[PDB]
């Protein structure tokens, strides 16, 4: 949405807590998208910013909105480690089991990415622990195949 | 007749010749083609061609063509035949291993072979004139390869150097104190005299007595081809006095590793001294035993005296002369080992010294070089010694070395020679 | 010797390499056409370096251009310049490496490889005397990092005796978020500690806070960052690039620069900081450009030199200036700073000044510095990489494409041996 | 426990070249332990003269090896020196003959000994690889096609070449016949200071493992036996052209194996192992877990007195550097 919707997404990639609520204010898009499809939350997803994502939330911003590659914030908080981001999206209404164009769900992105504590609370709101990717492969198969013993014994009671 | 062979390694040696070939050839008369409307001493170091054209009796080389391509395209390019002009294609990057070694092994036969060619042209050949960096890896490295090749080829003949110790004001390489030592000690046993030119010494002299800001090579190339040309002046000049290569080692060597004289030369005064007369042979003969004068830093007061060379020439009248060594002798305190005559040696040139014409030299009526065999002179090697010893202590860039088939043995070789040196110059008028 | 053989690999690579080429293009008078148009000898005094000279009045950069990715190659031929490259040194896959270390190295990167060889090959056969070959490269991709270091290590067994010198671009989160870059990154230093003589350390967290901070640029791009990249890869070659007596060739600045073999990873910096196309004029004194080029703020690498020790240091200085305050003030800075400098390498710091400025300023300073502060950049990579490792993320990425977790280990160890080695020459003492 | 590195020094009898020019044999010797060099004296493990045995040598030098590995330990045994000091000589020597062979075939023969008398309840497995450093390359000495094998890491960050030829031997007839082979392919060029200068590093290494049948106990135990080029002057060698290459790798590699040494005797925080390949095989002989015995080679000619000094001085160096070694468990967590 115009000159205040690049603004957003750079003040929320940024970490700019100030300068997010003056262009909220101002009118900002909440959803205003960038090259990618990323909007302002996807950002601070990615840059565990979360007192932007709250700000954000408030305002209404769209918790399961899906950039180019089908990812959705969860995806991205799940990716990046963000364990409180994660606990927030969660909270505000967000799909556990969301699937980008590879076929990828946060539980896969978490699983591949070794974070512990997310796969925990993603299972605690559901994941999908069967959930096949376009690779054919489950989050217990990605963890047996990067090798990952203490996620494996996680995994293995619900799979 | 008494011929005299001159060998210009790597970029000091090369471009320091460029200045003392120039010099020269105005002190006889020739002109850059070869020609001269004026037998004669200036023989030993020129041929001559059924032409007319007197050709220099020597040799250029450089591992790399860069410095040599300017004198085969400069001013002068007719005086050298081409065959006397070597160069190669690569450079001893700085790395005395690759001069020695690497790189320096090519071309040592090919450089053999033009000294060869210029030897067979010579029916009195005393010997060879060696002028080197200390610093460079081909003045370095190659040097002491062709030092050492050359003692084997021409055994007994006189081998003599011109030096150019660094200093950091004009260093290129951070490893220079490596290859400065490693040099020393390689050429110590071939060499029976050299005369070290401390380049801090002519920096010095050109900011302070010439008043040049920034000297650049050329202003001190310009001050060593003087002094260099007072040294062979008495091999190109008809003289009593050091007139051959045998007579520089019987009169400044008394010990054979003790082979590095000092060399003090005045007046040396600005181009723009414009009301400031001529300065007399009392003046002159002073300024020669003030460290300021000096080719290398030093101070002699602090050292013994074993050999002095007084060398003027011009306007200077021999009751002049004696006047001021008397003089010399109730002042300073000069001191001689106890071992050795306590007694001058003076030559006497009638032709006053030459200046390029767009020089900072000015045109002095009378001067005077004196070459002085002082103890002093083992400052020089403790500087270097200490940087050399700062760097190995660590191994700092020994790797370049050993990469080049150097072992570690030859840098603890080369520093015990040092040591030993440096003890000579101790016992040596205890 | 004479000619650098020049390899750009990846999209950093390209990119970077592509305003090298034209930023010393309009140095050394030619235009996008190969044709000389300057207007001074000393432009073409030492051409021979970069350039071939082709059949008639034309100069043609002695550069192999690579990548795993199509979009790059044509964004280069699009270029300004990009009609001055010889159009069979572009060679290009249609795969992409998908920012995978793994592919870059052993799959499709090998698949490329001998592609690339055939055109490095006839370009140093052509040589008269071969200095040696210049990589342009990111860490943090999958070509550039992997294929950029399986090339270093293919053409260093080919020619073992010539000098391998790379500008590498360590990988920020400042800049991009591509998760796996500590792995390519650290992947790649390890080929680098091994493989190359010299590597200059252009790193992306310096040049976007050199953007953000200095610059006043709030949201810094490529070519903001780029630009800055261009300035110091210009000012690192001038000596290479003109007449000269310091660091003139690559063996001479590797003999000058490092005291310990795998102690090669340079911090460069300069002065003026300057944006892109922006006046300017008011031109910097010597003082200034002696302190602003000694300053955290102006290194290309975001490590703080006051935090180590430098071994060596190289300083050029570029414009019509007095070399007598040139002189001076490097003294003054050595001597202030005595701290700074290792004790036990005496006269460490080299200085050259060239007359020809860089085109925009009039006077300019560029340092290349073997500081053990870079150890700092290593740890940062390093710190970031076990975190990951830690918990076996993204190995199947890797292991999938035939690579061995051992590589991981064994790349780890060899980058934390050389932050150990930093810190050992930082402590040691002369006594 | 602990226990520093064994350094023993041996001397050779001036040969033929030193003997048919001037030089004045210049060691003098104190004890079974001094040598005397320039009223220097540089004092080791145990010196032997001239006149000392191949026999002699390994019941003073290994002997004690082969009970250690067996025990579970690791054992390194390197022969360092100038070149033609007789490395190779002390390590090889008239491999078949049987007072003329050197210390790796008199190990060979005393490790089946030894297991021919030990518990009959005591499985061995005993591997073999041979190899050399030419050129700064791991070429097999039992594979001509590994040309350029590669110092890798194992899990507990120990450097091992990985890929070498692994050959299961059961009897010494079988092993010296891998020794025969390898010998074979082993670069050798001719130096005017030795007609059959050894151009590699040569690493012969015996990997023993055993397992008792009652105690479930396994034990495991490397033996590296390593013949070292020689440190040599171009002066001295006469060496050009690709004999000289082979010296430039020969002096790197020798450096480097100093600069290590220097390193631990000075207790440097570092340790640049990661200098030379050689160097990094080298490491647990080196710095951690292996009993390590070096044979310094001198040449008791007044010729070779400063590089004689300089071997001398890194033995001296080296007999200071304590090892860190304890017994081979081979276990699973
Ligand atoms: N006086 C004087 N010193 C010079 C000159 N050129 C170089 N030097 C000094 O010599 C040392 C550098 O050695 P070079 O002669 O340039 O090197 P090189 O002999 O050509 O050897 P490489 O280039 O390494 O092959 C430094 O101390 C310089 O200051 C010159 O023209 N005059
Ligand atoms: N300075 C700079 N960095 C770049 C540029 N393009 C990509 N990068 C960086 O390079 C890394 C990505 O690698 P990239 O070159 O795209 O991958 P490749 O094409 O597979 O080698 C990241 O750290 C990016 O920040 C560029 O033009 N300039
Ligand atoms: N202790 C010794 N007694 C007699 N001859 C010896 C002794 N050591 C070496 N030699 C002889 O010296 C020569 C060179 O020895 P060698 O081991 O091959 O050299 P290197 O030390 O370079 O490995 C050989 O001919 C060898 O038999
Ligand atoms: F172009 Al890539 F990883 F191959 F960014
Ligand atoms: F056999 Al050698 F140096 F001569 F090891
Ligand atoms: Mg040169
Ligand atoms: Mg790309
Ligand atoms: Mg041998």
């Amino acid at each position: 949405g115009s000159d205040l919707g690049k603004k957003l997404l750079e003040a929320a990639r940024a970490g700019q807590d100030d300068e997010v609520r003056i262009l909220m204010a101002n009118g900002a898009d909440v959803n205003a998208e960038d090259d990618s499809g990323k909007t302002p939350l996807h950002l601070a997803a990615i840059k565990g910013h979360l007192e932007i994502v709250e700000v954000l939330l408030k305002h209404g911003a769209d918790v399961n909105a899906a950039d180019k590659m089908g990812d959705t914030p969860l995806h991205l908080a799940a990716l990046y480690g963000h364990l409180e981001i994660v606990e927030v999206l969660l909270k505000n209404g967000a799909d556990v089991n969301a699937t980008d164009t590879y076929g990828f769900t946060p539980l896969h992105l978490a699983a591949d990415a070794g974070h512990l504590e997310i796969v925990e609370v993603l299972l605690k709101y559901g994941a999908d622990v069967n959930a096949q990717d376009k690779f054919g492969k489950t989050a217990f198969d990605i963890s047996i195949d990067n090798g990952n013993e203490d996620l494996a014994e996680i995994l293995q009671k619900l799979n | 007749m008494r011929e005299c062979i001159s060998i210009h390694v790597g970029q000091a040696g090369v471009q320091i010749g460029n200045a003392c070939w120039e010099l020269y050839c105005l002190e006889h008369g020739i002109q850059p083609d070869g020609q001269m409307p004026s037998d004669d001493s200036f023989n030993t170091f020129f041929s001559e061609t059924g032409a007319g054209k007197h050709v220099p009796r020597a040799v250029f080389v450089d591992l790399e063509p860069t410095v040599i391509d300017e004198v085969r395209t400069g001013t002068y390019r007719q005086l050298f035949h081409p065959e006397q002009l070597i160069t190669g294609k690569e450079d001893a990057a700085n790395n005395y291993a690759r001069g020695h070694y690497t790189i320096g092994k090519e071309i040592i036969d090919l450089v053999l072979d033009r000294i060869r060619k210029l030897a067979d042209q010579c029916t009195g050949l005393q010997g060879f004139l060696v002028f080197h960096s200390f610093g460079g890896g081909t003045g370095s490295g190659f040097t002491s390869l062709l030092m050492e090749r050359l003692s084997v080829d021409y055994g007994k003949k006189s081998k003599l150097e011109f030096s150019i110790y660094p200093a950091p004001q004009v260093s290129t390489a951070v490893v220079e104190p490596y290859n400065s030592i490693l040099t020393t000690h390689t050429t110590l046993e071939h060499s029976d005299c050299a005369f070290m030119v401390d380049n801090e010494a002519i920096y010095d002299i050109c900011r302070r007595n010439l008043d040049i800001e920034r000297p650049t090579y050329t202003n001190l190339n310009r001050l060593i081809s003087q002094i260099v040309s007072s040294i062979t002046a008495s091999l190109r000049f008809d003289g009593a006095l050091n007139v051959d290569l045998t007579e520089f080692q019987t009169n400044l060597v008394p010990y054979p590793r003790i082979h590095f004289p000092l060399a003090t030369y005045a007046p040396v005064i600005s181009a723009e001294k414009a009301y400031h007369e001529q300065l007399s042979v009392a003046e002159i003969t002073n300024a020669c035993f003030e460290p300021a004068n000096q080719m290398v830093k030093c101070d002699p007061r602090h050292g013994k005296y074993m050999a002095c060379c007084l060398l003027y020439r011009g306007d200077v009248v021999p009751k002049d002369v004696n006047a001021a060594i008397a003089t010399i002798k109730t002042k300073r305190s000069i001191q001689f080992v106890d071992w050795c005559p306590t007694g001058f040696k003076v030559g006497i040139n009638y032709q006053p010294p030459t200046v390029v014409p767009g020089g900072d030299l000015a045109k002095v009526q009378r001067a005077v070089c004196m070459l002085s065999n002082t103890t002093a002179i083992a400052e020089a090697w403790a500087r270097l010694d200490h940087k050399f010893d700062l760097m190995y202590a660590k191994r700092a860039f020994v790797h370049w070395y050993v990469g080049e088939g150097m072992e570690e043995g030859e840098f603890s070789e080369a520093r015990e020679d040092m040591a030993a040196l440096e003890k000579d110059y101790e016992e040596v008028g205890v | 010797m004479r000619e650098i053989v020049h390899i750009q690999a990846g999209q950093c690579g390209n990119q970077i390499g592509a305003k090298f080429w034209e930023v010393i293009s309009d140095e050394h008078g030619i235009d996008p056409t190969g044709s000389y148009h300057g207007d001074s000898d000393l432009q073409l005094e030492r051409i021979n370096v970069y350039y071939n000279e082709a059949t008639g009045n034309k100069y043609v950069p002695r550069a192999i251009l690579v990548d795993l990715e199509p979009g790059t190659m044509d964004s280069v031929r699009s270029g300004p310049f990009g009609q001055i490259f010889r159009p069979d040194n572009f060679v290009f896959g249609q795969s992409g490496a998908g920012n995978n270390w793994a592919k870059g190295h052993y799959t499709e990167g090998a698949e490329l490889v001998d592609s690339v060889l055939d055109v490095v090959r006839k370009e140093s056969e052509s040589c008269d005397c071969l200095q040696g070959f210049q990589l342009t490269h990111s860490l943090g991709g999958g070509t550039g990092s992997g294929m950029g270091t399986l090339l270093i290590s293919k053409i260093r067994e080919e020619y073992p005796d010539r000098i391998m010198n790379t500008f590498s671009v360590m990988p920020s989160p400042k800049v991009s978020d591509t998760v796996v870059e500590p792995y390519n990154a650290t992947l790649s230093v390890h080929q680098l500690v091994e493989n190359t003589d010299e590597t200059y350390s252009i790193d992306n967290e310096a040049l976007y806070d050199i953007c953000f901070r200095t610059l006043k640029l709030t949201t810094p791009t490529y070519g903001d960052l780029n630009h800055l990249v261009s300035a110091t890869m210009s000012g690192v070659t001038t000596c290479l690039r003109f007449p000269g007596q310091l660091n003139a060739d690559l063996r001479k600045l590797a003999v000058n620069m490092v005291p310990f073999p795998r102690l090669h990873f340079f911090m460069p910096g300069f002065a003026p900081l300057t944006s892109r196309g922006s006046q300017q004029y008011r031109a910097l004194t010597v003082p200034e450009l002696t302190q602003q080029m000694f300053d955290s703020k102006n290194m290309m690498a975001a490590c703080d030199p006051r935090h180590g020790r430098y071994l060596t240091v190289a300083a050029i200085f570029r414009g019509r200036m007095s070399m007598k305050e040139v002189d001076e003030q490097m003294l003054n800075v050595q001597n202030k700073n005595s701290s700074y400098f290792v004790e036990w390498i005496p006269n460490n710091v080299k200085t050259a000044v060239c007359d020809i400025p860089p085109r925009g300023l009039k006077m300019s300073a560029t340092f290349i510095g073997n500081s053990t502060a870079i150890q700092e950049l290593f740890k940062r990579i390093s710190e970031q990489f076990t975190a990951m490792f830690r918990r076996k993320a993204f190995l199947h990425w890797y292991t999938g494409e035939g690579m061995d977790e051992m590589e991981f280990t064994e790349a780890e160890s060899n980058m934390n041996d050389l932050v150990s080695e930093y810190q050992q020459y930082q402590d040691a003492t002369a006594d | 426990a602990e226990s520093n590195i064994k350094v023993m020094c041996r001397f050779r009898p001036l040969n033929e070249s030193e003997v048919n020019r001037g030089d004045k044999y210049i060691a003098k010797f104190q004890g079974e332990d001094t040598v005397v060099i320039a009223s220097k004296p540089y004092a080791f493990d145990r010196v032997f003269q001239s006149s000392t045995s191949q026999e002699q040598v390994y019941n003073d030098a290994a002997k004690k090896i082969v009970k250690d590995v067996l025990e579970g330990y690791n054992g390194t045994i390197f022969a360092y020196g100038q070149t033609s000091s007789g490395k190779t000589h002390t390590m090889e020597g008239k491999l078949h003959d049987p007072e003329g062979m050197g210390i790796i075939p008199r190990i060979v023969q005393d490790i089946f000994n030894y297991i021919y008398s030990m518990d009959e309840n005591l499985e061995f497995h005993i591997k073999v690889s041979y190899f050399e450093i030419y050129l700064d390359k791991i070429r097999d000495l039992l594979d001509v096609s590994k040309t350029n094998l590669s110092v890798h890491e194992d899990k507990n960050r120990v450097p091992y070449v990985k890929g070498a030829t692994e050959r299961f031997v059961s009897s010494p007839d079988e092993v010296m016949d891998t020794i025969d082979e390898g010998k074979s392919n082993r670069h050798v060029a001719v130096t005017n200071m030795n007609e059959h200068s050894s151009r590699s590093h040569s690493i012969f290494l015996i990997n023993v493992k055993q397992e008792n049948t009652q105690t479930e106990q396994k034990l495991s135990g490397k033996l590296y036996l390593v013949d070292l080029a020689g440190s040599e002057k171009v002066s001295k060698t006469g060496a050009e052209g690709a004999v000289l290459d082979e010296a430039k790798n020969i002096n790197k590699s020798l450096s480097a194996l100093g600069n290590v040494i220097s390193a631990l005797a000075e207790g440097s925080t570092y340790v640049p192992y990661r200098d030379s390949k050689m160097t990094r095989i080298l490491q647990d002989s080196l710095g951690g877990n292996a009993r390590t015995t070096i044979v310094i080679c001198c040449s008791p000619s007044s010729y070779n007195e400063s590089e004689t000094k300089s071997t001398l001085l890194f033995g001296q160096r080296a007999k200071t550097i304590k090892n860190t070694v304890s017994v081979n468990v081979e276990l699973t967590a």
